[PDB]
C-alpha cells in the first residue's frame, strides 16, 4: 500500500493552486491484503 | 526417575505455509569488502553486472 507523499510550501488558504512539485515514496506496507473501500477519520454543539 | 525416553525431547515443529503474506522469513546475503578501479563482477539488491 505504497504512500506517495510530499509537503510543499504553498502560501494560501483555499482551492489547490496552480503549479508543479512531485511527490515521494514515503512509505510502503509489505502487507498482501485486500482493500477497497476508504473511509476518512478526523480528530473527532 | 522415568527414563529419557520419558524425559522430554524440546520439540519445534516448524509449521510453515508458503505464497501468501508475501515471503517474509527469508535468507540474507554475505558481503565482502569494496573494490574500485577493476574490471570485476558485483551485485547490489538482487542487480548484478560487471
Amino acid at each position: 500500500f505504497k504512500i506517495y507523499s510530499k509537503h510543499t510550501p504553498i502560501n494560501l488558504v483555499r482551492d489547490l493552486p496552480q503549479g508543479f512539485s512531485a511527490l515521494e515514496p514515503l512509505v510502503d506496507l509489505p502487507i498482501g491484503i485486500n482493500i477497497t473501500r476508504f473511509q476518512t477519520l478526523l480528530a473527532l454543539l | 526417575t522415568n527414563g529419557v525416553g520419558y524425559q522430554p525431547y524440546r520439540v519445534v515443529v516448524l509449521s510453515f505455509e508458503l505464497l501468501h503474506a508475501p515471503a517474509t522469513v527469508c535468507g540474507p546475503k554475505k558481503s565482502t569488502n569494496l573494490v574500485k578501479n577493476k574490471c570485476v563482477n558485483f551485485n547490489f539488491n538482487g542487480l548484478t553486472g560487471t
